[PDB]
């Protein structure tokens, strides 16, 4: 028993709570990303959906700054909610510092936010991860979100749907991206080999992928179109 | 069972709140985390399990600081272990503020344990899942604490939390016997280190980072910072050397 | 400057305003209306500080008549007088003064008779029969109880009205530019013309 | 120059040997112009009787205030607000604006129900229990009021002999203040009974 | 389930906390308003007595809300005590803006108000109390209503709530009249009073009344508590004592 | 006016003049200036009269309330600082001033309380307008450690000083004597330089002087059921 | 049920089940306090109990200066002993500025005794676990004790004991004061009472203690202080050889 | 009015004029300035009498809540309260406070507070109107680490020149000694010092 | 159902009246006898070990100066409510009417704060119900009762608490209308000591009077135009006096 379930302030007998766990299930239920990244770029990858052929697809970032942006998998609802939050703080401390912030810093942030409701009686947990890319002063960084509000820094990871086949590959090339640097054509090119990995029944389509890349020199650019059928 | 637990602050005929032991319960299944006290310092030690090798190791810590000469270091729920630094993060600062001089370390135990009872106390909002060990060095030296997220606090000399905590205390029980001073804070660092090897034979199954932070009196200067270099490498070699 | 009149007679009560509505050093238009009904058988001159006139009136409207639409009837003389007394006392102990003096004339239909009221922009009601406020009550306290009697009739009263307006225009450095003369008896409210 | 002296009236309570006597001008001007002749300042409330002079909005909104306070204590009770009680009562409303306080200065004038003794007290702007079983005067001439009372005055008299010791206290003092006097009235109280004599005075 | 709070209607859009409210009106005793053309009479009866009973110097059941205007009590005393409180206040308010005594329509059109919205918005419970209102108005003459404590209001010639609801209903209109007097009302409220109540005997300390009455002069509205010793002589005069 | 504080062995002796005089007109001949606080704890009221009667009686209560609360008497110091951070609040801009004294099983205290919420602690106090007038007599005839009598003496001495010098005294001497184990003892015209003269010609008329213009009977009293 | 499962709703027989489970949460920390009065002074102790090592055995503490003069022993849990700490420090400091003197034993008591009930009146709020036992020597009624208990109730005692064993303590005290025929203890330094107390509760459980396994705090005239564990050691050899 | 406080080898005497004056009446000539705020930290008051009897009050409330909650405070501790009530309230009280209280670890200490409020360590502090006028005579005949008797005698003299300049200085000079023995109070009359 | 504070019963009350009532019940017995120049309030005490002090302990609590009152029902939830009562008598009426108010208006204003404690849900009503006695110069004496439902009753006699009806039918039969205030006392330990019989003594019995006025305990001396305290609380001697009279 599931009957501790409707509840988030009821700790189960094993001190999980299950409120939090079903929401892990929550960010499978939705689209894959791939994050990658070295010392000069970060990037995102992101697939796009249609439930129809009336569809001209539906995009899966959101630009948070110009030296920054993220990605959704899970519940769409979710995610728009703490997008505007962490948007919020970038501007912050542009304003008042005149700074730019930095990916961990943004992250412990959004680690704050996703508690409030955990801790009080009604609210979520959130059902949906956000892979974070940025370029600060420490370089470029890639983290991850939880349900939890749990914050994991890595070279490279996946979320979402079937995204553990897309963790292998960057497992297995792990040294290749982490040595590339000052080619962000080859970040890009990676990103589509891990992506192939996720998808069943399916292949690689132009107007599925959505690719995002932030580097040292570069500023934040979302390509899509005809400018991602070059690196099909 | 069912009854008196669905909420944390309703009492049994026992007298005993169920949710809150659960919360206990939660701290367990966290990682390996012991702090020691040392008659000039404290050293803080913990295993952040390395759970991929597309994990970057050494830049996601249990370690955090409170004021610029309070240790802390979590056990339980990560997150829920970072919210509960924050509300010390607060007080600090505020404390700092109008009295100008640093929050003391007795001062700090009492305001700490007082918040996470405010959650004990009220039907409605969740308790915390997260033990914490923290404590430092003052102008009226070093003291070292480990607070349950039940409502409590002591004072130790050797305090340990999370699964192997049955070895972790093993080793700190020959470490209070033969030395009654608490060790001297340069062999505590090494002894840090070993404690958190043998207490990774109840997490064997995946890789482990050791990371080590201290503050002594006459070698970190009252102040809390990190144990890095040669200091760090003879804390391995001498963990090393003793398992083996 | 704003001249309203009040003279109450033994069948109707005979209210007057002025039509000159100065905004500036400049009359701002010739000839306007500034007495509005608050009810079919009350009817409420004003006049005060600028632009305080238009705000106040609707206000009072809109009370009187939501309270007569709850009854279903028609509500007292004195109960609209004393409404409106209590706006004013108020806004006096209020950060916004309203500084406006009205006079109501209504006829009484469940005692039969005319009953007229003077509320000072203080915010003071007393029942008067011949009331008046600003430069007005200067001249014609005295005036209007001269050729006063006690029997008197609307023709009767009309005639010592149209004598008031002389006087003041006579006297006063301020072109009113006449007044209007509204009168108010159990068959209703009606604008007749006067000089 | 104060709100108080701008609109005048006055007001003056006498004891006589049980019984009480409170009497007022009608006069209601504001700045020099004179509205009305026949505006009263007494008012009762049960058998208490309350006037009030000074400013005319505060006399108008006290009036309608401590209507409605004495009902609901009545109501409530079963019973009478007696004048001790009230001297109380009086002070206390008065106090609670002190930041925006009420101009007036009320005189409370009664016979117990409790004793049957005759009660007087007298009140300034913000209110307090002034004790007198003399006479209390109040209002714009209560400086013309004080001396020719006090003269006048014999303690203890019957209640037809107090109506002559009030009215010619009142009419003079009353006359040779500007914003005093237009018509007058007494109310004499003998102890459950109540006679009202308007006074024939020279109307200014 | 249905029987929860307010907020929750019903599988047929009623409201069962109405009707335990309506039921908690008969756990205290019958309580009858007669309007007559020479005056109304309010009655009501006692829910409590011992020897040892001080209740002949005191009403729990009658209450001047103004100086024209009463009500007589039905229910629990407690629910009523809070009501009877706000109902005066109000009552006096009307005094107080407008210088004229409240109607009595709108007394009783403001309490349905206040009834209805605690039902209506939050968690809160309705009460428990019926008020019979007798008034005085110059537009409406003799005026009687009566509340139910759901938030609405009927109007009556004469009406009862209280214990034995149907048959003091049929005792009153049996012998109810159209032109009528005050001294007929005061009879058919002992004769009603009596049938009703369980103890056999009906005396001074198991009575309360008051009479609004205009037949008391002309031109004045004269409110009258009869004292326990003007009760036991009409008690004579029916043939009850 | 003139209110004067003196202590003494046995208790603590609080006394000023019954003339309360507003402006220049003086507006009661006799009214209590002495206010009670607590049933051993007094104060006198000097300045505005409004404010020192109003204040006392509104703060008395809740001392009561304390002493219902610790099932003992209260204390002076419990006057004093209740006092102090309610008039503190307004920053004197309500003005009252009053000696507070009283007597307590730890002693007989001696305290002024401000309008600004300042303090003086003496063994001989004096306020008002005539402060000035009072201490002289206070210091030029003080004694360590004076009896009962002596004290009674001398506050009343004080204040018939300040009679001739201080205008706003006059009239009659209201004191209490606040004494430790025992009843505070109010003696009202202790002490009355004051006399109401006979009159040189008596004041009265016959019926009918004055002209009436018309009558009326109006009643205060419920009519007849008939 | 529902319904000892509320706090605020009354069970069928009017009782209130909530309040009950509070004196059976109050042995959470197994220990029996025993507090005497002499003439001159009251003097608390409570046994310790550092059952773990790894402790630093000092920084155990069960009794509390709660203010200047007046120190306060728990039985009880350890989570609901600190919050009633805060808040009666909170309001025995908010009182003595605020009504200019010093505040006495039973004012605080009662004032504590009133807030748990409001704490129980509501439900968003729960009665504590902790019973209460102040320990003061007042400066206008002397030697005080007060007990409160967590329903809101409070009573004063002569001589008072609490824990799971109270029972032995009880019939110590009660013996006394049959045979002595007054209400405090007649040894008139505070040194001979301390003691006394420890031979009352050696005798009680049966075993004598060690100065790690006391805690020992003295009110004196206008004081508290505790004692120190070498000053404790004074005391129980002052039992070994008289 | 005139307060000052002077470090020495063995502690910290404080020492004031006692007189109280509203205008140029004198309310009392025997009301001191010196007000006990701890058991080891006194405090001294100057500017309008009200602005700072109230502020003492809050401190002195916060150190005993500081004392059983988070241990026993110090002169540096004390200070800085005064400082905040001071600094926020900076035009709607008027207050010059001088802070001076003993330690065994730190021995005594002077901070004072200035009217605004901020935060001074001094090894003595004048303050007052009358403080103005031998401001010279102080810095000369200080010396730190000094005998005892010659403290006393320091703050003896500077405040019987405060008097002889001051109109608002007299009364009797009052003194408190604090050490860790305790305190000490001592008093001199007119007849005394005035002489010297 | 009877289980909330919101929902009315199957057949209508609250459930919650009744077990607040029922709470009362299991408390010590109070009773009170008005008599015809004053009225007697009697009570008992039995408190916990004979270690316990019971003259630390208050059940006969002054309200006001001239009006005390008893208890039956919770021990704690007493002290709340005499300090919630003592409090609202002085803010309503006492500054806004500078005098100690009658004892009708008091008991009034009582029971509205009884009501208001059962009338928002998530707050039970009080474990007591009062017995409140005291004097004016508009109702005179006069005794009532008020229950936590909220609605109060006058009475000549009633008792509350565990010895509620052997007490009643005791006061039916020894009662009259006329009693002197002496008589009324004898009449009161008679009734007192069915309760209770083999701890039944007057040092271990609380009694008190509402009288007279007395001049000794005002604590000041020469205004006759005040009143001395109604109340005057008899001591353990007092009572152990009244008894060899009975």
């Amino acid at each position: 028993r599931n009957n501790y379930d409707g509840d988030t302030v009821t700790f189960s007998p094993t001190g999980r709570l299950f409120q939090v766990e079903y929401a892990l299930e929550a960010i499978k239920q939705g689209s894959v990303t791939v994050g990658l990244r070295s010392n000069t770029h970060a990037v995102l990858v992101a697939l796009k959906r249609n439930a129809d052929e009336l569809s001209s697809y539906q995009k899966k970032i959101i630009k948070c700054d110009e030296h920054m942006g993220l990605s959704l998998a899970g519940l769409a609802p979710d995610a728009r909610v703490l997008s505007n939050y962490l948007r919020q703080q970038c501007n912050y401390s542009s304003l008042v510092f005149n700074r730019k912030l930095a990916v961990e810093r943004a992250g412990h942030l959004l680690c704050d936010k996703a508690q409030k409701n955990t801790q009080s009686y009604g609210g979520r947990p959130y059902g949906v991860g956000l892979l974070i890319i940025g370029y600060d002063k420490s370089g470029a960084h890639l983290l991850e979100f939880q349900p939890s509000g749990n914050v994991t820094e890595l070279y490279g990871t996946a979320i979402g749907a079937r995204s553990q086949g897309a963790k292998t590959y960057l497992e297995r090339t792990l040294d290749t991206f982490i040595k590339i640097d000052g080619n962000p054509d080859e970040l890009i090119k990676a990103g589509v080999e891990a992506i192939s990995q996720s998808l069943r029944d399916e292949s690689l389509t132009v107007d599925n992928l959505s690719i995002a890349i932030v580097g040292k020199d570069t500023p934040f650019t979302i390509y899509d179109g005809e400018a991602v059928a070059k690196y099909i | 069972g069912t009854g008196y637990d669905l909420s944390n602050s309703v009492f049994s005929p026992d007298g005993r709140n169920f949710q809150v032991e659960y919360a206990v319960k939660a701290v367990e299944n966290g990682t390996t985390s012991i702090g020691i006290k040392c008659n000039d310092g404290v050293v803080f030690a913990v295993e952040k399990l390395i759970t991929s090798k597309l994990l970057v190791p050494q830049k996601n810590v249990k370690i955090q600081v409170v004021d610029r000469h309070i240790g802390c270091v979590y056990s339980g729920l990560i997150p829920d272990g970072r919210h509960l630094v924050n509300r010390g993060r607060e007080e600090a600062a505020s404390f700092k503020k109008l009295y100008k001089t640093p929050i003391p370390i007795p001062a700090f135990a009492d305001r700490l344990g007082q918040y996470v009872q405010a959650h004990t106390l009220y039907n409605s909002v969740r308790p915390f899942g997260v033990s914490t060990i923290f404590g430092g060095v003052d102008k009226n030296g070093a003291h070292l604490y480990m607070l349950e997220p039940s409502g409590s606090y002591w004072g130790y000399k050797g305090a340990a939390t999370g699964k192997g905590r049955q070895s972790a205390k093993a080793e700190l029980e020959k470490l209070v016997d033969h030395h009654p001073e608490g060790l001297s804070a340069r062999e505590a660092v090494k002894q840090a280190a070993k404690i958190i090897y043998l207490a990774h034979e109840d997490n064997k199954e995946k890789d482990f980072e050791l990371e080590i932070s201290w503050c002594s009196l006459s070698e970190t200067n009252g102040l809390h910072k990190f144990v890095k270099g040669d200091l760090l490498q003879e804390a391995i070699d001498f963990a090393q050397k003793e398992i083996n | 400057m704003d001249i309203i009149l009040g003279i109450r007679v033994q069948d109707s009560v005979i209210l007057a305003s002025s039509k000159a509505v100065t905004r500036g050093i400049s009359v701002l238009k010739d000839s306007d209306d500034k007495t509005r009904q608050l009810s079919p058988h009350t009817l409420m001159s004003f006049a005060g500080e600028a632009g305080d006139t238009v705000q106040f009136a609707e206000y009072i409207q809109a009370n009187i008549q939501l309270y007569s639409i709850r009854e279903d009837y028609e509500l007292s003389p004195q109960a609209v007088s004393s409404f409106v007394r209590q706006e004013l006392a108020k806004s006096i102990r209020s950060r916004r003064p309203y500084q406006v003096n009205v006079l109501i004339g209504g006829y009484d239909k469940k005692k039969n008779k005319p009953e007229l009221y003077q509320i000072d922009y203080l915010g003071t009601k007393v029942e008067l029969p011949y009331g008046a406020h600003g430069y007005s009550g200067f001249y014609t306290f005295s005036l209007l109880d001269h050729h006063y009697r006690p029997d008197m009739t609307t023709e009767e009263g009309l005639d010592l009205l149209k004598l008031c307006v002389q006087e003041l225009e006579k006297r006063m450095p301020m072109d009113f530019k006449g007044v209007i003369v509204k009168i108010v008896d159990k068959d209703g409210i009606r604008q007749v013309d006067d000089f | 120059s104060d709100p108080s002296s701008i609109n005048g009236g006055i007001v003056v309570a006498m004891t006589g040997k049980d019984c009480v006597a409170i009497a007022c001008d009608l006069r209601l001007g504001s700045q020099s112009l004179g509205v009305s002749n026949k505006f009263e300042k007494i008012f009762h409330y049960g058998h208490v009787f309350l006037g009030i002079t000074g400013l005319a909005t505060d006399v108008t909104t006290l009036n309608e205030m401590f209507r409605y306070k004495t009902n609901l204590y009545k109501l409530k009770e079963e019973r009478a607000i007696e004048p001790e009680t009230f001297t109380q009562l009086v002070s206390s409303s008065l106090y609670e604006r002190r930041f925006g306080p009420y101009f007036v200065g009320p005189v409370v004038a009664g016979i117990n129900s409790k004793s049957g003794k005759p009660f007087i007290a007298g009140f300034d702007l913000i209110g307090c229990i002034d004790e007198a079983k003399d006479f209390i005067v109040s209002g714009t001439a209560s400086d013309q009021l004080f001396g020719m009372c006090e003269s006048l005055y014999e303690p203890n008299l019957e209640p037809e002999d107090l109506f002559e010791t009030i009215s010619q206290a009142l009419l003079n003092a009353a006359d040779r203040d500007a914003l005093s006097g237009w018509g007058a009235v007494v109310y004499i109280i003998k102890k459950d009974e109540v006679v009202k004599r308007y006074l024939k005075m020279r109307q200014d | 389930r249905y029987d929860s709070r307010t907020t929750i209607f019903s599988p047929e859009g009623r409201l069962y906390q109405v009707e335990y409210a309506l039921e908690s009106i008969s756990h205290a005793g019958t309580a009858i308003g007669i309007m007559a053309s020479d005056g109304i009479v309010l009655a009501a009866e006692r829910k409590v007595t011992s020897t040892l009973l001080e209740q002949d110097t005191s009403t729990e059941k009658l209450y001047k809300l103004n100086d024209k205007i009463a009500v007589a009590v039905a229910g629990l005393t407690a629910d009523a005590e809070i009501l009877i409180n706000t109902a005066r206040i109000h009552a006096q308010n009307y005094l107080k803006t407008y210088n004229e005594d409240i109607p009595v329509e709108i007394l009783v059109r403001r309490l349905s108000d206040i009834k209805q919205g605690y039902t209506q918005h939050g968690g809160l419970r309705p009460f428990g109390v019926s008020f019979i209102y007798a008034g005085y108005d110059d537009r409406y003459g003799y005026q009687l209503y009566t509340s139910n404590p759901s938030g609405n209001y009927t109007g009556w010639k004469a009406i009862s709530v209280g214990a034995n609801t149907s048959a003091a209903q049929t005792l009153l209109q049996m012998d109810y009249k159209d032109d009528m007097k005050v001294d007929d009302a005061i009879e058919l409220a002992l004769k009603t009073l009596s049938k009703t109540t369980d103890s056999s005997a009906l005396t001074y300390d198991r009575l309360e009344f008051a009479t609004i009455r205009k037949g008391a002069n002309d031109g004045e509205v004269y409110q009258k508590i009869f004292k326990p010793q003007e009760i036991k002589d009409i008690l004579v005069k029916t043939g009850i004592t | 006016t003139t209110i004067v504080g003196v202590k003494f062995n046995n208790g603590v002796v609080i006394a000023a003049d019954t003339r309360s005089t507003q402006g220049p007109i003086v507006a009661d001949k006799n009214c209590a200036k002495l206010h009670r606080i607590s049933p051993k704890i007094w104060c006198a009221g000097a300045g505005t009269a409004a404010d020192t009667e109003a204040v006392t009686q509104l703060i008395g209560s809740n001392i009561e309330l304390h002493s219902l609360y610790t099932s003992r008497e209260p204390r002076v110091v419990s006057a004093l600082q209740m006092l102090k951070q309610h008039l503190f609040k307004y920053q004197g801009h309500i003005g009252a001033y009053l000696i507070v004294a009283g007597v307590d099983p730890t002693g007989s205290h001696l305290f002024s309380i401000h309008a600004h919420g300042s303090t003086d602690v003496g063994y001989y106090l004096s306020l008002g307008s005539g402060s000035l007038a009072a201490m002289a007599v206070l210091e030029s005839h003080w004694k360590q450690d004076l009896t009962k009598e002596e004290a009674i003496k001398l506050a009343s001495d004080a204040i018939q000083a300040g009679i001739w010098n201080d205008l706003g005294s006059g009239s009659n001497v209201d004191v209490c004597v606040m004494e430790i184990g025992k009843d505070a003892e109010y003696l009202r015209n202790y002490l009355t330089p004051n006399v109401r003269e006979e009159k040189q010609k008596s004041y009265k008329f016959p019926r009918g002087t004055t002209a009436v213009l018309k009558e009326s009977i109006v009643n205060i009293c419920d009519i007849q059921e008939e | 049920a529902g319904y000892d499962r509320h706090i605020t709703i009354f069970s069928p027989e009017g009782r209130l089940y909530q309040v009950e489970y509070a004196f059976k949460a109050t042995n959470q920390t197994n220990i029996n306090s025993l507090a005497v009065r002499g003439k001159d002074c009251t003097v608390v102790i409570s046994q310790k109990k550092v059952p773990d090592k790894l402790l630093d055995p000092t920084t155990v503490s069960y009794i509390f200066c709660i203010s200047r003069t007046i120190g306060m022993v728990v039985n009880g849990p350890i989570p609901d002993a600190r919050n009633a700490a805060l808040r009666a420090k909170a309001e025995a400091a908010e009182f003595r500025y605020k009504y200019g003197y010093d505040m006495p034993c039973d004012v605080l008591a009662k004032r504590m005794a009133n807030l748990s009930q409001i704490y129980t009146q509501r439900a968003y709020m729960r009665p504590l676990g902790v019973i209460l036992t102040f320990v003061s020597v007042d400066e206008e009624l002397g030697p005080s004790i007060y007990k409160t208990d967590p329903a809101g109730y409070y009573v004063g005692y002569k001589a008072t004991a609490t824990g799971p064993k109270q029972q032995e303590i009880t019939t110590n005290l009660e013996n006394h004061f049959k045979k002595s025929k007054i209400d405090h203890i007649n040894e008139e330094s505070w040194e001979k009472v301390v003691e006394f107390a420890i031979t009352h509760m050696i005798d009680a459980l049966g075993t004598e203690f060690s100065k790690n396994d006391l805690e020992v705090g003295v009110a004196t005239k206008d004081k508290f202080f505790t004692l120190s564990a070498e000053n404790i050691e004074e005391r129980l050899v002052a039992i070994a050889e008289q | 009015t005139s307060i000052m406080a002077v470090t020495f080898k063995d502690g910290v005497i404080l020492g004031a004029d006692s007189r109280t004056t509203t205008g140029a009446y004198i309310a009392n000539r025997v009301t001191d300035k010196l007000t006990r705020v701890h058991d080891k930290i006194w405090c001294c008051r100057s500017g309008s009498a009200a602005d700072t009897q109230a502020i003492a009050d809050i401190v002195q409330y916060h150190l005993e809540l500081y004392t059983s909650q988070y241990g026993t405070p110090s002169t540096e501790t004390a200070a800085s309260v005064f400082k905040e009530l001071c600094y926020e309230n900076k035009d709607n009280l008027t207050a010059g406070i001088i802070v001076a209280g003993y330690d065994d670890k730190n021995k005594g200490e002077v901070y004072t507070i200035p009217l605004g409020g901020s935060v001074h360590k001094l090894p003595y502090a004048i303050a007052g109107s009358g403080s103005t006028f031998i401001y010279g005579y102080c810095d000369k005949n200080f010396r730190e680490n000094m005998s005892k008797e010659e403290t006393v005698d320091f703050i003896k003299h500077s405040l019987s020149q405060a008097i002889k300049w001051d109109g608002s200085s007299g009364g009797v000079i009052r003194m408190v000694v604090l050490t860790a023995a305790g305190v000490e109070r001592l008093i001199f009359y007119p007849d005394e010092y005035e002489q010297l | 159902y009877s289980f909330s504070l919101t929902t009315f019963s199957p057949s209508g009350k609250l459930g919650q009246i009744d077990y607040a009532l029922t709470a009362v019940k299991q408390g010590v017995t109070s009773l009170g006898i008005k008599a015809t120049n004053g009225v007697v309030i009697a009570t008992e005490k039995k408190s916990s070990s004979p270690l316990a002090m019971s003259e630390t302990l208050s059940k006969v609590s002054l309200l006001t100066p001239d009006i005390g009152a008893v208890y039956s029902g919770m021990g704690p939830d007493y002290r709340v409510l005499v300090d919630k009562s003592r409090k609202v008598a002085h803010t309503s009426y006492k500054r806004i009417y500078g005098e100690y108010p009658p004892t009708k208006l008091l008991v009034s204003e009582v029971a509205k704060i009884m009501q208001e404690a059962t009338q928002s849900g998530g707050v039970r009503p009080f474990g007591v119900s009062l017995l409140i006695a005291g004097h004016d110069e508009f109702n005179g004496f006069s005794l009532y009762q008020v229950d936590p439902s909220g609605s109060y009753f006058p009475w000549k006699a009633t008792a509350i608490g565990k010895g509620s009806v052997a007490a009643k039918t005791f006061l039916e039969k020894r009662w009259n209308d006329e009693l002197e205030l002496e008589d009324a006392i004898h009449i009161a330990l008679l009734t007192l000591k069915e309760s209770v019989e083999g701890e039944f003594n007057g040092d271990t019995i609380e009694l008190a009077i509402i009288g007279d006025e007395n001049p000794d305990l005002l604590g000041y001396t020469g205004i006759p135009t005040d009143k001395g305290p109604r109340f005057r609380k008899l001591t353990s001697q007092e009572i152990n006096d009244r008894l060899e009279a009975l």
